[PDB]
DNA sequence: GAGAATCCCGGTGCCGAGGCCGCTCAATTGGTCGTAGACAGCTCTAGCACCGCTTAAACGCACGTACGCGCTGTCCCCCGCGTTTTAACCGCCAAGGGGATTACTCCCTAGTCTCCAGGCACGTGTCAGATATATACATCCTGTTCCA
DNA sequence: TGGAACAGGATGTATATATCTGACACGTGCCTGGAGACTAGGGAGTAATCCCCTTGGCGGTTAAAACGCGGGGGACAGCGCGTACGTGCGTTTAAGCGGTGCTAGAGCTGTCTACGACCAATTGAGCGGCCTCGGCACCGGGATTCTC
């Protein structure tokens, strides 16, 4: 199960992630291959920013999902 | 080598008068846009009644004439060497119009 | 009207916000959507 | 400004023609630094004069000066821009015709 | 004297795009300057255009490609939609 | 003979006789044909509507409702194609784009 | 000691002061009468519509403000934070004109 | 009417500081301040040139907002919002 | 077909300045360039003012106040001199 | 009678006549005075004899009985009242003037 | 007939932009000047030649010709002598 | 061997004494022909538009390569870098 | 944590934005007539594709050096603040200059016809000038020499 | 030991002559565009009148400009290093030249037809004037935010 993260300077990066991880693994990997602070990270996926208890299959995250990232300086 | 030369001042006499006074050129200074030599009274005095050249009637300037006037020490120096007396004519008279109002 | 998608970030915006709660891109025309290479992420 | 007529030019009256007839002699020396044209150090032909310093050349010479480069004045530093900025003196050209054939 | 202006047609365009919007005398002479030098613009265009293939009269095509020289990117690819589509009705009916 | 004017016959806002009017009596050629002054009226009345639309936006985004030169300098000046179009056009009372150098700003 | 701001601080306020606002910042009479002045050696005894000085005034003050943006521009690229007169005339002569 | 001389010095220091700031310059120079009057009076020269030329043209003797509009529309610097 | 250019009065000028000084093929084409951008500026200049002042005419004061329009300084002085000095010598006649 | 030129009338080299038809050809105005053609005519002319004779000076000076586009742009843009005129004006072949910074040279 | 045409900016040769640079009055160049020069070179001509052949199929014609690339220039404020017009 | 500096201050002198073109006339025109294919296919070109269009660049490029040395100059340095050409474009307003 | 700046809220006033009515002139509708151009046909030219050859120019590699880029230190010159002063601004009045409009008439330019010579396409002889060859002068650099 | 001065070898470059050559300047036929005469109708010059708006002056009221002070931050200069660029050489690539052939397409000519200018009658859209009530400038008071 690999899922698409697009930045807004149009990358594009893979993950590897399973449907049960949180997104607090998500990011925690986030920060692991690309050094972006938790603090900074906004999730957009099907037009709702991700609550920060909730899983992917939660929202019913499938294969191939695109998910859109947005940084925030704090 | 030119040599020395003898020549009458009638000749340019007509070349080197005054036309608005009839005399000899005194302070002299020159319009630039038509470049015609007067007297300093003599122009300045016409220049404050006229915007045009005495002699080719050409507009010296749109506001002020007098921005276009300059005074040619080199017509003074013509003068001074080409006529002889005046020189001495002229300091006489400065002195001796000196010489009871200072 | 409806809620609006955004083109930037596509995150939904109520019909009353004329700039994204988010990236903060100010909405297009109905016609022309505004496009991305204007600024970066700081 | 620097034009208003003093206590003696607001008055003054003009100096008299001399009309006797008598000669004027001149050495080939009596007008030597006022008419050598300060680029060729020769006597004057087709004299020009520049508008704003009223500075004469010869014609020839100004114009291959200004060719040249340096566009101000040789004699006082003063920019001139063209040709345009200068006008032709046929009174010196007479007055050097009278003076020296 | 009467002095013609694009002020009703301009707040004819604005009522039916914002509804509940008023626009204040300065906006409006400038919309009126703006509409002004854009007509000019694209007549002087076209009349260069006729003059340069040796007619004599300015049509659609010709101020459709003043339209294309002049407007960028997707202002110019709307702008003709618009005007053919105008064109269309009007020939229709 | 009822009168229906051409602006309601190609279903536009904008005064086709007046612009026709113009465009014969401005130099412009020798003769002008019948389409060109609906198609000069559709790209004005397009282009306007583009203004007021932008212009509209950011005036009530400031939670105002009457368009100023404010609202029409920042509406051009964010429109990257507008901007473009009007590049040597100075709107009156209009002000300028709130803008700092980074340099200038003090960081960590 | 009094309250005592560091130097800059003042500056980025006015300036964010005065990219918030939109009025002129020249007054108007001295604006005039160097208009009237100016005007002075083209023709004599002119008269002026008072939009025809108000248009002056914008037009002048907008073309400053381009030319203080081009400056900073220059200053910056110059590792300087401070305005020169260098930096002024280098952006007028890549503008054009000089 | 007056000689009315020496008044390009009314552009002051304050507002040319004022300028500068909607400019968004930080630091000023001392001489700043006279190469601004310096260019505003090229730049006034130039417009009431070519503004008093259409007055005259039109034989008139009073400069109109128009004359202006078009003067600055030759020079390339078209103004909106005076007709 | 014939094709109409200024090549003829450019060298009359030519040598009636320098007379031994020849010209070639694309200078000329660059005077004429020049001549007809010249043409082209003065004409719409003087076009411009004529729709200013409401007038239907292009004239001699017309064509005068372009030419003090565009030309600087002394090339405009001179310019109108020459201009002015023609005309009277046509109409004196 | 026998047909007299309107430029031999005004005493100038240049096509009066053409001038007038291009005038009246041009969409320019409704109508065209007569007085109009002179005008321009002469004003072209002056022109016209102004670069001819810097381009003969220069083409002379080099030594070149003919002028060229080199000659023709070192004339234009040794003067600055021409170059002014043709600011934004680009001549074929004409190359550039020879300028370089002082701080470039060897010190 | 042809397929595709590629890598020709490439032509434009590190030599050429030396010259080029040398009759400007550069006396040294740095490295990404190339790569610099070859954008913006490829963004005029851009320009240029989509005015030039919007104004050739106006035309109705299918030969792009040295007038309407005068008239492209002179649109752009870019007024060019000896070519005619 | 000559110095640094010396060879290229006799380019300078010799590149601004000729009015040749400096651009290799086949590349230049494949590159146009290449540009050219994006808006109109099958297209034909004239010899005389060709060459306009390489007057045309080399006068522009020679421009803004004087523009950048000033911008060099100003920044007291000798070598021309990119960011002097950003800063001419920008202040040229074409970017 | 003290202190100055600026957002957030609530009142108040006032003036101009928008709606309404009357008139008048300009956009509609209808018809006619002259010619601009849309289409078909033909010609010939110049743009494209190909060949081979020669050598000019681009490529790749190596080496030394000089110049760009921190880093430190100093000192001087803008910045911020308080106090004095000065003239900008606002409200008011008054006079007349000239911008804007109207009416009359006159003369100047468009349009038509006829005539004819000025300039353009075409053809051709000759010399200005690019190119090649050789030479002496101005630049440039490194190695050597004398003084500190 | 280095640093300023100088001599000699190498290289670019202007100068002096000879080649030959392709473009420049001149002569000719002719045909189309410019000149001479004449008419007529409207654009524009000229004179008179109205009243709108610009100029000039006055008196308060402050808002803003001018002047002086202390000090800290930034501009400038000197230093060192090591990295990127200029210079030179040998090799490889392909551009420029001269020639051939084919044909798509630009350019010119005849026709005939549909389209736009021009004129009349008219009637409704838009401009001028007026009036009113709500949106925004300014007022004051807290509350929050940014600096030092
Ligand atoms: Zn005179
Ligand atoms: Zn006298
Ligand atoms: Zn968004
Ligand atoms: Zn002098
Ligand atoms: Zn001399």
């Amino acid at each position: 199960m690999q899922i698409f993260v697009k930045t807004l300077t149009g990358k594009t990066i893979t993950l590897e992630v399973e449907p049960s991880d949180t997104i607090e693994n998500v990011k925690a990997k986030i920060q692991d291959k690309e050094g972006i602070p938790p603090d900074q990270q906004r999730l957009i996926f099907a037009g709702k920013q991700l609550e920060d208890g909730r899983t992917l299959s939660d929202y019913n995250i499938q294969k191939e999902s695109t998910l859109h990232l947005v940084l925030r300086l704090r | 080598m030119h040599r020395t030369t003898r020549i009458k001042i009638t000749e340019l006499n007509p070349h080197l008068m005054c036309v608005l006074c009839g005399g000899y050129f005194i302070d002299a200074t020159t319009i630039i846009e038509c470049l015609h030599s007067f007297c300093k009274t003599c122009i300045v005095r016409y220049l404050e009644t006229s915007k045009y050249c005495p002699i080719c009637d050409v507009q010296v300037h749109k506001t002020r004439p007098l921005l276009n006037i300059r005074s040619d020490k080199t017509l003074q120096d013509i003068v001074y060497k080409l006529v002889p007396g005046l020189f001495k004519n002229e300091m006489k008279r400065r002195r001796d119009f000196y010489a009871a109002h200072p | 009207e409806g809620f609006w998608d955004c083109s930037v970030c596509t995150f939904r915006n109520s019909a009353e916000a004329f700039k994204c709660s988010i990236c903060d891109v100010r909405k297009g025309t109905s016609t022309r959507k505004p496009r991305i290479n204007s600024q970066l992420v700081a | 400004k620097t034009w208003e007529l003093s206590l003696y030019e607001l008055q003054r009256t003009p100096q008299e023609a001399i009309t006797d007839g008598l000669e004027i002699v001149v050495s080939p020396r009596s007008l030597h630094s006022e008419l050598m044209c300060p680029i060729c150090l020769d006597m004057l032909k087709n004299t020009m004069t520049t508008k704003e310093c009223l500075h004469r050349f010869c014609a020839d010479c100004i114009i291959t000066a200004l060719r040249s480069g340096n566009k101000e004045c040789p004699t006082c530093r003063k920019k001139l821009v063209s040709k345009r900025s200068l006008r032709p003196d046929p009174n010196f050209d007479a007055l050097i015709s009278k003076i020296y054939p | 004297t009467r002095k013609e202006s694009y002020a009703i047609y301009v707040y004819k365009v604005l009522k039916q795009v914002h509804p509940d919007t008023g626009i204040s005398s300065k906006a409006m002479s400038i919309m009126n300057s703006f509409v002004n030098d854009v007509f000019e613009r694209i007549a002087g265009e076209a009349s260069r255009l006729a003059h340069y293939n040796k007619r004599s009269t300015i049509t659609s095509r010709e101020i459709q490609t003043a339209v294309r020289l002049l407007l960028p990117g997707e202002l110019a690819k709307h702008a003709v939609s618009e005007g053919t589509k105008a064109v269309t009705k009007y020939t229709s009916a | 003979a009822k009168a229906k004017t051409r602006s309601s016959r190609a279903g536009l806002q904008f005064p086709v006789g007046r612009v026709h009017r113009l465009l014969r009596k401005g130099n412009y050629a020798e003769r002008v044909g019948a389409g060109a002054p609906v198609y000069l009226a559709a790209v004005l009345e397009y282009l306007t509507a583009e203004i007021l639309e932008l212009a509209g936006n950011a005036a009530r985004d400031n939670k105002k409702t009457r368009i100023i030169p404010r609202h029409l300098q920042l509406a051009v000046r964010n429109d990257e194609e507008l901007n473009k179009l009007l590049g040597r056009v100075t709107i009156a009372q209009g002000g300028v784009l709130p803008n700092i150098q980074s340099v200038l700003l003090p960081c960590k | 000691k009094p309250h005592r701001y560091r130097p800059g601080t003042v500056a980025l306020r006015e300036i964010r002061r005065y990219q918030k606002s939109t009025e002129l910042l020249i007054r108007k009479l001295p604006f005039q009468r160097l208009v009237r002045e100016i005007a002075q050696d083209f023709k004599t005894d002119l008269r002026f519509q008072s939009s025809a000085v108000m248009a002056l005034q914008e037009a002048s003050e907008a073309y400053l403000v381009a030319l203080f943006e081009d400056t900073n521009l220059c200053a910056i690229h110059a590792k300087r934070v401070t305005i020169m007169p260098k930096d002024i005339q280098l952006a007028r002569r890549i503008r054009g004109e000089r | 009417r007056k000689v009315l001389r020496d008044n390009i010095q009314g552009i002051t220091k304050p507002a040319i500081r004022r300028l500068a700031r909607r400019g968004g310059v930080k630091r000023i120079s001392g001489l700043i301040y006279e190469e601004t009057r310096g260019v505003l009076k090229v730049f006034l020269e130039n417009v009431i040139r070519d503004a008093v030329t259409y007055t005259e043209h039109a034989k008139r003797k009073t400069v109109t907002a128009m004359d202006v509009v078009y003067a600055l529309k030759r020079q390339g610097r078209t103004l909106y919002g005076f007709g």
